[PDB]
């Protein structure tokens, strides 16, 4: 079945660096046409979507972040990497992980993570 | 984005790099994959008597079997499916000649039986048994197997009247000779007579021959020559002999039959197989149609083709490769 | 190398398959794809059977003949059997030559003419779904994936279930 | 910044039709905005349901469906039920990254 | 084998819009399919609604509609009524036999 | 008016044969395009579909119970006869014989009959 | 055993085409259209005459002949005039068997290849009016009722004036 | 079920087919299934001979050569033509005992001709006593000898030379038939010959023929001993017969006209119908429609080849493709 | 006139340069050329029956007697009778064999421009329509450089497709 | 112009408007553009002797030449492919008739050689040379120029027992005769014996004949017959002849080997042409691979067949244009 996972620390202190791994199961990166998404609840507000990786090593990522957000992946053992400097409390967060299928005439993110809630304090 | 909707499915043919040559109706040059040969242009060399009773020649020539010679003496009462002549064979016996030498071997061949048994024919008033110094067998004097030489008494030579009945439900060959002297004094001392005359007769035939005295070049010591002639006795009929000197008087009857019996001329020894070809050259395979070994066979033998080869294509053309 | 499935049907064949007699070769986003079909080479192979039955074995048995050689000479007997035996080598041979030459002509054409169908099979098949060129090949749309090869050589391809999306290829 | 603008909430009967509208700043949306729309259910993961505007995720029921009204993206749902009641965002794509939108809240009368 | 499977159950008020569907596990739902929809009120005979995807069976209101949506088959009761509460069930032809869904269970609140 | 009525034993030993008979008014056997239909209910779960007799002679059956099952017509008396082999507890359903009517563009399931319940146990 | 349109030369053969021997046979808004066709049946039987009437009554004359059977035995003239006659019977014999075999081949050969014309004759004959699903049936679109049908059978089937119907039912 | 539009067609174009096709065989396989197949060989046979072509002569107990020589049973086939001779297996001789050299030559040339049209000449029979008659052979309850020949006997216990002779003339062939007789005993020759031994040389302007008699004793057939040599000689027109002999003579009462034709000679046990065909075979007339036929090698007419296969099919339809389930 | 045919409609005696040609009007008017590719093929397989007939000859020096001037017995009816039995087969060989091959030329040279129908109507694979008489409705306007390109097979029906679809369809 | 998009392209085939007819495996009445001609029904008529030894027949038989008759003893030696005989032969000489003529004359055929030897046979005590009043040679008389005439010497006849001892490795035939006399009178003034036994051997066969005394009709004024016996010596036999009168004897023996000479009877000329076919009718092209001028043949032939014509299609299809339209 399909399935991702976030894992996170939590608790941070301002002006630090977030580290968020993405596990998922049942669907492999070698596979054309898959990306993973992105994006973050602020508990209570609407969501923004930031960034997101393709399977070519092609990335796209929100304009407002470009410099204090790197998203990598790890196509061996399933696993995803999301870094975002220079932390702030609007940075204080649920964090959320989704898949995206590229098929022919748009984009789907079908399958959703659990989520990680980030607090900056 | 789109993905091409993009394929080929481009269906080919087989095809081999290594294709014989085949001819067609308006090509010679027509390659095929696979091709079997038609003809058979091979021999194993010998005769196998799998399929048929082979009786070997020994230097025997059949004419001499039938009249028994002391060199086949081994041949009495023997049948087979196929007669070797030996190029080899030759005669060891008294010199002699039959008219019309072609069909006397034939029907005999094609019969394929000497089982002869003796009769009891009643020559009395002559001194039979005649003995010849030139067909010795292993000891002595002799003259025939299959043969009487009439010869004569102390001065007197009485006409000969044997009649002797057929009644058996087979047909009877019989095999009777003219001996033919060289001087007029070895007729009177053989004989007693100046004159001869042979008549043998059936009820549908009659057969009238007189002796020619005269000079033939010397054979093994003996320069006179004896004609051999044979007679066919129908069931129910009666065989007459009437007869005043020159008789070579038959010692009984040879039984002829019909069926698949043959004869041919060959030097290839005797051997084991399992086929039905009997060649001069030797047995060859008669799964192949055709074959050009020679054009004597026997049995279930394929025909003889003058082609050396002929190859008919097992498969479909090649077209060879796209290489590089 | 070039790929691009090159031949089949036109130009040269192939010579990797061993399996059977005609066969199929496919290139896609997959990759590229062979098997033989069982059904063409069937008819091909059992009228080359019918061939080499009807020869092969075939013998009439021969007994009793005349002498075909002779090492004395005579007259007009000997010259008769002479010709006789002749004239039926001769016959015999021209029999043998006509039989060969129309048996292969018959199945060169048969061979070339039961896989002329089996390529028209397909394009019966493909009634709008695919175009034809010049060496044998297809451009079959849609996406043709291991199951439209398999759909197509067992027969179960439906062409109006992709009919609409086939078209857009023909339309530019 | 090309912002994305919703309907605040809507309130149905349970069997009734919904359509959903998704705005945005920079004008009409096509069918290269690529509009997706997902559902927070408030004990539940988020679950997609429309991508590309008309290519619908496998597994939801045949009552949604995404379509263009006018110059617009739009989501219509055709009688509703009490387990619809969650919150719907909307997604566009202006040919560098996703810009996310406000939500709208469907409620219905359980 | 050819399975059918359809939604286990619908709800509705009266004189709102349900769409039903019928899938078939063997691949792509085609006319050639003859979708045939039945549907089976407590109390009453079963009374067939649509026949052949497309034609419908005459003496039933205007509300029940079929057509073809995607790659199932479909049936469509616009505006419906309290007399709807009834099971529903669908057929598809596999050139050899029918085979029928599990049905659906559309309710409308009455009470 | 079209009506079809259903008649059966009820009540049935294991292992034994069923027998229904379909009996129906208003229309005829001999008309292009008719055909009759036995669709079975096992009382809680869903419809099974057994078989069906076109106006030509032509059968189509369930392939699962193909060597059990026996269905044949009389035009005459307008009548549909089904023949169940080897019964068991599944075979316990409700039976209905069914108009099916063959036109242009597929087949309309118009008129179904009220039904038989077929009840098969050892006690 | 019911009219659904059953296919033609390369699946099934009629059996109510009794008067003819290629006929046609459509389904349109009326239904029916099994009835015989001409010039093809009558080509296809000229072939077969013409085989008979070479082949029937073409007899030679042979008054007096050696005798065949023998009574008594002899020697070499009785068994040339056996095997003179056995090598006359084998040669006539396959002379027999080549030449029906072969009379038979071109036979069914040119009456597949007979109705193969037929039915490509009626493909060029409407350009892009219609398609074949692949059994040796067209899908004709378009209002056809009996004389549209009939026309196609007699020669005047323009393509023009039905194009606009021919395209709407078609690939737009 | 039956889904179509007001708009769609079909055009379904196919052929025939029939419920029992023939089983016939082609080059490639042998079991193809044709419409109907047509027999190409004659495997039936009347049963009888019908002369409606041709003029048949029955045989009646009487070979050929006994009606050339004259049997007394076989006077009735005087100077009769004929197109077919037909021999009866039940043919046997009743005269006086003969036999021939190359019998098949003298039998084949005669039926080639087909004309046994005899005419009587004188020839000039100085110092003889003709019409000779035996015991063996009666015509009428009497003692006669065969029709067409005549024996010769001393006078007064003489026999002189014979230097008869007659020529040629007329613009076909003639053709002799004349024996030597062989006593059974040197007693027999000297009291039916009036001399020891005995010569028969007869000749013409391109060959000459020779014969010596040959005594001695022969089996008995119808109480005689004795045997009949008969030779036939052919003089070509402008050409001389010379006959020079000391005994042992039958002489010849004349000619036998010959010539060329279809007329043919053949052995069978048939009998003699009406009917309108021209095959004539042992077995019978058979039809000659067919082009091959397995009935019997032998045969007269214009027939068909002789196969020996049974049986021959020939397509005159196509290929047959019924049922498909219904 | 004008409106030529081909295949269907009979042949024309305008060309003699080979066996199979072309024909085909467009803006410079009349054109008339043949191909050697077909042409050569349909000749070499006729020359290919005239090579196995023309100048092979079977050795024969001494042979039976055939004709009689007097009449003899078993030896003259038998010479006679082998002599007709050869001839009568012979007569049949040689009207078989001429048969086959009158009836193998003529399906070929049939066939095999068939041949040369099919390998220029799969070049223009939706360039071109049918007519039904062996002539191709080409559209996408061009002038007599198009006609060497059939001949020689380079037609890229490609770079053509623009005016290829639009006189066709609509 | 014709600038609307439309082209044609059409193709198609040649044609001829004079087109023949020709037989297929079914119907005959087709048309064939071009066709060639099989059967070879005319002949030049006359036989030339390019690749072959033809030697005429001028009024002379095969055995005639055999046996040296006086007005064919330009036929000394004489090597031949191919002894054409003419129609108008006839014979001038001592008459003669031999047993089994189409034999003899047969291997004498296939021989091609008269190459006679003279062999010195040592000849007993009686007269030779003997000389007939029919054969005539610069009016002097003669006999048969290959045979010998042997008569009494004085009154007697020492019957022969000469014989020839074959040494050589070529074959050998040997031709002899038989007198046949007229009368008993003739014979015992002639041969000196009332009787009389010609008997030839070998040491593989044997030929045996008596004389007969009869009566013959009368040509060339002369009623005695001769018969005319071959005897073939293989190497290393030898032939031995006994007689006690009426014998004919041979000077020597003609060379026969194995050849592909034989005889022909035709009337056609000689000239010079160059062609590998001899016909009675005349020399035909072997060019055709059948033909029906007449059954003898020889050499390099096409073979006989009874078709008058047949025609193979070297062409194909002739359509008609049928007019311009
Ligand atoms: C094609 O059009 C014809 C003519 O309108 C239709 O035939 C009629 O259809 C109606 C409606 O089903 C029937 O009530 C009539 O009885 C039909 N008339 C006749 C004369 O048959 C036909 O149904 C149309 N076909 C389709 C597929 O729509
Ligand atoms: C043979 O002839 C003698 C002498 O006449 C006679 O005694 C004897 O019985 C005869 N034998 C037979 C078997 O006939
Ligand atoms: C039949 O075709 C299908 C379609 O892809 C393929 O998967 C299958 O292997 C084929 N063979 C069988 C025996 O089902
Ligand atoms: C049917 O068979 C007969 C058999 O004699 C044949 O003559 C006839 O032509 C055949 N008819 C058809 C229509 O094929
Ligand atoms: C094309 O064919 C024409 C006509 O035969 C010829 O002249 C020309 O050389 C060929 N090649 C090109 C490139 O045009």
């Amino acid at each position: 079945q399909v399935t991702l996972k976030e894992s996170g620390p939590g608790i941070l202190q301002p002006s630090q660096t977030l580290s968020l791994t993405c596990s998922f199961s049942g669907f492999s990166l070698s596979t054309f046409g898959m990306g993973v998404g992105w994006i973050r609840q602020p508990s209570g507000k609407g969501l923004e979507w930031l960034a997101h990786i393709w399977w070519d090593n092609d990335e796209y990522c929100n304009p407002a972040l470009k410099s204090r957000l790197t998203i990598s992946k790890d196509t061996s053992k399933n696993h995803i990497f999301l870094k975002i400097a220079n932390v702030d409390t609007a940075d204080t967060a649920t964090y959320y992980c989704a898949r995206i299928f590229a098929n022919y005439g748009g984009d789907a993110m079908d399958y959703w993570g659990q989520g990680t809630s980030v607090t900056v304090s | 984005g789109n993905d091409n909707s993009t394929a080929t499915l481009c269906l080919g043919h087989h095809a081999v790099p290594n294709g014989t040559i085949v001819k067609t109706i308006c090509n010679d040059q027509i390659e095929v994959t696979n091709a079997t040969e038609l003809v058979q242009n091979s021999s194993i060399g010998e005769i196998c008597d799998s399929p048929h009773q082979i009786l070997d020649g020994e230097n025997c020539t059949l004419i001499d079997a039938l009249l028994g010679d002391p060199q086949c003496d081994g041949f009495q009462n023997k049948k087979w499916d196929l007669f070797v002549e030996r190029s080899k064979a030759y005669s060891n016996c008294y010199p002699y000649d039959v008219p019309d030498y072609a069909s006397l071997r034939s029907l005999v061949a094609s019969s394929g039986t000497l089982e002869f048994n003796n009769e009891s024919f009643n020559w009395t008033g002559v001194t039979q048994n005649g003995t010849s110094s030139a067909c010795i067998r292993r000891s002595n004097n002799s003259f025939f197997s299959r043969l009487n030489w009439l010869t004569q008494l102390n001065f007197k030579y009485p006409a000969l009247n044997v009649t002797m009945p057929n009644n058996e439900q087979f047909d009877k060959l019989y095999i009777w000779g003219v001996h033919h002297p060289v001087t007029d004094k070895d007729q009177i001392f053989l004989y007693a007579q100046s004159s001869g005359r042979i008549t043998v007769s059936t009820k549908r035939s009659q057969q009238a021959v007189i002796p020619n005295i005269g000079y033939r070049p010397r054979i093994r010591n003996i320069p006179s020559r004896i004609s051999i002639y044979w007679t066919i006795v129908k069931p129910g009929d009666i065989l007459l002999i009437n007869s005043t000197g020159n008789l070579i008087a038959p010692r009984g009857y040879f039984k002829i039959r019909s069926g698949k019996s043959s004869i041919m001329r060959s030097d290839a020894p005797i051997g084991k197989c399992n086929s039905e070809c009997i060649t001069p050259n030797g047995s060859i395979p008669n799964d192949k149609p055709f074959q050009n070994v020679n054009r004597i066979t026997y049995g279930a033998c394929p025909r003889y083709v003058k082609q050396s080869t002929l190859k008919l294509a097992t498969g479909m053309r090649n077209v060879p490769e796209k290489q590089t | 190398g070039i790929f691009g499935a090159i031949a089949g049907f036109i130009e040269n064949g192939w010579e990797g398959m061993v399996d059977g007699w005609y066969g199929f070769r496919h290139q896609n986003s997959e990759g590229r794809g062979q098997a033989a079909d069982l059904k063409s080479t069937q008819a091909a192979i059992d009228c080359i059977n019918g061939k080499l039955n009807r020869l092969i074995g075939k013998t009439n048995e021969k007994f009793h003949q005349i002498e075909k050689e002779f090492s004395e000479v005579e007259g007009r007997i000997q010259d008769l059997e002479k010709y006789v035996e002749d004239t039926k080598i001769d016959l015999w041979s021209y029999n043998a030559e006509l039989l060969v030459a129309l048996e292969n002509q018959h199945t060169i054409d048969l061979t070339d003419s039961e896989m002329n169908k089996l390529f028209e099979k397909t394009k019966k098949q493909l009634r709008e779904n695919a175009e034809d060129m010049g060496n044998g090949c297809f451009k079959i749309y849609h996406k043709c994936d291991n199951a439209c090869i398999g759909s197509i050589r067992n027969g179960t391809y439906d062409h109006d279930v992709y009919r609409d999306e086939a078209l857009n290829n023909r339309f530019q | 910044q090309a912002v994305v603008t919703q309907e605040s909430a809507l309130t149905t009967s349970p069997g009734g039709t919904v359509i959903l509208t998704c705005r945005s700043s920079t004008g009409a949306v096509t069918t290269s905005n690529y509009a997706n729309w997902v559902q927070k259910k408030p004990d539940h993961l988020f679950t997609g349901l429309i991508g590309g505007t008309s290519n619908r995720v496998s597994g939801v029921p045949v009552r949604f469906s995404g379509s263009l009204i006018g110059d617009k993206a739009a989501l219509t749902i055709t009688g509703a039920q009490t387990e619809d009641d969650a919150m719907y965002f909307c997604a566009l794509w202006f040919s560098t990254h996703y810009v996310f939108g406000g939500g709208t809240k469907v409620t219905v009368l359980s």
